[PDB]
């Protein structure tokens, strides 16, 4: 949201100094000058620059933090004198450092410098190559920064590269003139033995090597995981990296940007890789519900090429429907929470589907009428309202 | 072949080499069986016919023989659609062609060239000519990158060495042409007089050249005329094989022995006979050397004495297979140059850039499954600068 809106229109700057913003067509000295949009906005960078203070400064002492400061203010709240010690309930951004440097030791004072005094979010365009000679792999991280929203990153900068030997965190120092970041690789005799590929967790599983390189041992890359920045990332990894990392990363935000990134790559490897979540449970339900989606446009561009049914229909006659009547859904029962969210997004997806002709088949649009006739709710504890009015999206 | 060289030609080069005396039928002789009827036919009719006459011309069966003669013809151009009459200068010349308008010189052949492959092989004794090193040397078949010392023998050498006389010959004539061009002298003239042998400044040093080869003699002190030998116009074995690997041959010439001891490991050199063994050493020597087995098998079975044809195959099968197999078991590294691309994103968009580098001629191996692509980096300017575009195209 806050990345859209600073490319969109100039920057959210949080504590401006009396214009200090003279990019946007109103000012920033009240509150009730504000854009709705832009207090929006700002409440919300306000919050996820918090959670960079925290990723600098641990969370126990941002809560210590929190708690003398309403300590200093409930001591403050029972005097009588009239504010010779009241303004100890009011907070300022120097008051608030200055009891994150006593509590800590550590001044955040770059970290304030870069993302609340300066108004901009940072772009990141990275490609990788594999030298197969030194067995490095060599990063290639440019930055955008002469659009309008945009700033310059010269700070450090975390990547997390899962190769056959498991995961690995790399800290990268990106400088002005920096471009090439070269990081060392592991072996690659897991591939020797059929062994299990250790995971980010603590966990390992089977994985099908079939689609890998056979000079490389690296599986996926992420720049930037633990969201450490207010940043854009545009990686480019080949298509069987993605695939990887929809299906055996465990964080769901790398899920979720290779259902984004798959939609570039219609191969059927994808298509596979896709329904392979949908069917899974002990996935995020937000991914399955993004990867309904995801396939339905991937099924609109290999039209000519598909070949069975229309995509997720045997999916949710086998998830959501009887066994002995295929075209008959079962009755509502919405106590499990999450296949009842998938339930109600998958019809809106399938309807996505077009034909040669640029038509919606009529063996969707038959199905989604089925759906409608035959749902029956006398039996759930819950009400229908919400799948009834996803059964008219 | 001939017919190769021909079609190898353009029409301006052939009509001009089309000459009134001779070439009008050295290439009629070249119509190996129908084209002669055909070009006879119509060698008398200044009116062109439709091409379905010719077509219909010959029986639904053995029509292959009908299109191949056409195609062939049309190569050559004899005639012309003109829409299939003969060209003009090639029918008054055949018109004018057809009623219109030596035991020493065998030997004296056989003697030349058998000091000229002394030459060409590590020979002590043999004749010298700087002018007939120097053409050997351009052939392909030699190099010698040191004046001072006397050329080596390149691997095409040995297998040039291997081949029969009349292919050997043959060879070294075209690589002789070819180098012509190369040197300067006109191809059409040195060309009709091998035409004319059958039936200037360059003229005299192209029959020089010849002499030296042994296909000519003038033997009057280098006389305008001449007395062409056999070999100009285009025996029994010696050789006995046992089963053992061992070769008895009746040479006197010194020529096959230095052939034998290629391949062969020398045991007993008798005045009207040689021992020599076939062992591991001497086939993988000429192996390494260039040789391949189908050489070393033609040229025993070619030089097969009289005894072992009674005998079917002639050359006993268990010494064919050993050298085959001698030959098998080595298998070789090669040379190229080349560079390689990586992270090809979607798998429908790197199979249009295969296509870019197989045109160009660039492309050395492919991979569709790791999508990895060698090109060559003479190449390497055009494939970038296609790549960018399709990423602009997006």
């Amino acid at each position: 949201k806050i990345v859209a809106y600073e490319l969109k229109t100039g920057g959210v700057l949080l504590h401006p100094i009396f214009n200090p913003a003279s990019h946007l067509h109103f000012s920033i000295k009240h509150p009730h000058t504000l854009s709705w949009e832009y207090y929006s906005m700002f409440q919300c960078k306000a919050h996820l620059v918090m959670r960079l203070i925290e990723n600098r400064i641990s969370m126990e002492f941002m809560l210590q933090v929190f708690n003398k400061l309403l300590s200093l203010a409930s001591t403050a709240s029972s005097q009588k004198f009239q504010s010779h010690m009241w303004s100890q309930m009011l907070v300022s951004t120097s008051g608030f450092l200055k009891s994150i440097s006593n509590v800590s030791g550590k001044d955040i004072q770059p970290l304030i410098k870069q993302w609340v005094d300066q108004s901009g979010v940072v772009k990141f365009y990275g490609s990788f190559a594999f030298n197969r000679k030194r067995n490095v792999l060599e990063l290639e991280i440019k930055q955008d920064y002469t659009s309008p929203g945009t700033q310059k990153y010269v700070g450090p900068l975390k990547v997390t590269v899962q190769e056959l030997d498991g995961s690995f965190n790399h800290t990268l120092q990106i400088e002005e003139n920096s471009l090439k970041h070269d990081i060392p690789c592991h072996s690659k005799s897991r591939r020797n033995k059929k062994k299990k590929i250790p995971l980010m967790n603590g966990e390992e599983v089977d994985m099908d090597l079939s689609a890998m390189d056979a000079d490389s041992p690296l599986l996926w890359i992420r720049i930037d995981p633990d969201m450490s920045v207010l940043r854009k990332v545009e990686f480019e990894q080949a298509d069987f990296m993605w695939q990887y990392q929809l299906r055996y990363e465990r964080d769901v935000v790398a899920q979720q940007e290779s259902i984004l990134a798959l939609e570039k790559f219609p191969t059927p490897a994808s298509r596979l890789a896709l329904t392979d979540i949908l069917e899974q449970e002990q996935c995020f339900y937000r991914v399955r519900m993004s990867a309904c989606f995801c396939l339905a446009k991937i099924a609109n561009s290999m039209v000519s090429t598909w070949t069975g049914p229309p995509a997720m229909k045997s999916l949710f006659t086998r998830m959501f429907c009887c066994k002995s009547c295929p075209n008959i859904v079962k009755t509502n029962n919405f106590m499990s929470f999450q296949s009842y969210f998938l339930q109600k997004t998958m019809p809106v997806a399938m309807a996505l589907l077009r034909d040669v002709h640029n038509l919606c088949p009529k063996e969707v649009l038959t199905f989604i009428l089925d759906l409608i006739k035959y749902n029956d709710n006398r039996k759930n504890k819950f009400s229908d309202n919400y799948y009834r009015a996803e059964m008219i999206d | 072949n001939l017919q190769e060289f021909l079609g190898g030609l353009s029409p301006g080069v052939l009509d001009r080499l089309y000459g009134h005396p001779a070439t009008c039928l050295a290439v009629f002789r070249e119509l190996p069986s129908l084209a002669k009827n055909w070009v006879m036919r119509m060698l008398f009719l200044e009116q062109p016919l439709p091409q379905a006459a010719v077509a219909l011309w010959v029986k639904k069966e053995f029509s292959k023989a009908q299109e191949e003669s056409t195609g062939l013809l049309s190569g050559l151009r004899i005639w012309h659609t003109q829409l299939l009459i003969l060209n003009p200068i090639f029918r008054q010349n055949l018109r004018i062609a057809l009623l219109g308008g030596v035991p020493s010189l065998d030997k004296y052949a056989e003697e030349r060239w058998e000091v000229v492959l002394h030459f060409m092989v590590g020979s002590p004794s043999a004749a010298v000519s700087q002018d007939l090193a120097q053409l050997l040397s351009q052939a392909g078949l030699m190099k010698s990158t040191e004046p001072g010392e006397p050329p080596c023998i390149t691997s095409a050498g040995f297998q040039f060495l291997l081949l029969d006389t009349p292919a050997q010959l043959w060879y070294f004539m075209l690589q002789y042409l070819q180098t012509a061009q190369s040197r300067g002298m006109d191809l059409v003239e040195i060309l009709s007089f091998l035409f004319q042998l059958s039936f200037s400044d360059s003229l005299l040093n192209f029959l020089q050249h010849l002499r030296e080869f042994g296909l000519v003699f003038q033997r009057k002190r280098k006389s305008r005329r001449y007395y062409p030998t056999r070999l100009a116009i285009n025996q029994p074995g010696f050789i006995v094989v046992e089963t053992n690997y061992r070769l008895y041959a009746y040479t006197e010439s010194e020529l096959q022995i230095a052939l034998i001891a290629l391949f062969s490991e020398m045991l007993y050199r008798f005045p009207n006979m040689v021992v020599a063994q076939v062992t591991r050493e001497s086939v993988q020597q000429a192996i390494a050397s260039g040789i391949t087995a189908q050489q070393i098998i033609h040229f025993l079975r070619t030089r097969a004495h009289p005894v072992m044809l009674k005998q079917t195959p002639v050359l006993p099968p268990t010494i064919t297979d050993q050298i085959r197999l001698w030959e098998l078991e080595r298998d070789r590294l090669r040379f190229t140059e080349g560079v390689l691309y990586n992270q090809f994103l979607s798998q429908v968009d790197f199979e249009l850039l295969l296509a870019h580098a197989r045109e160009l001629g660039v492309l050395v191996f492919e991979n569709s499954a790791k999508r990895l692509m060698v090109v060559t980096p003479a190449g390497h300017s055009d494939v970038k600068r296609f790549w960018k575009r399709q990423k602009h195209s997006s």
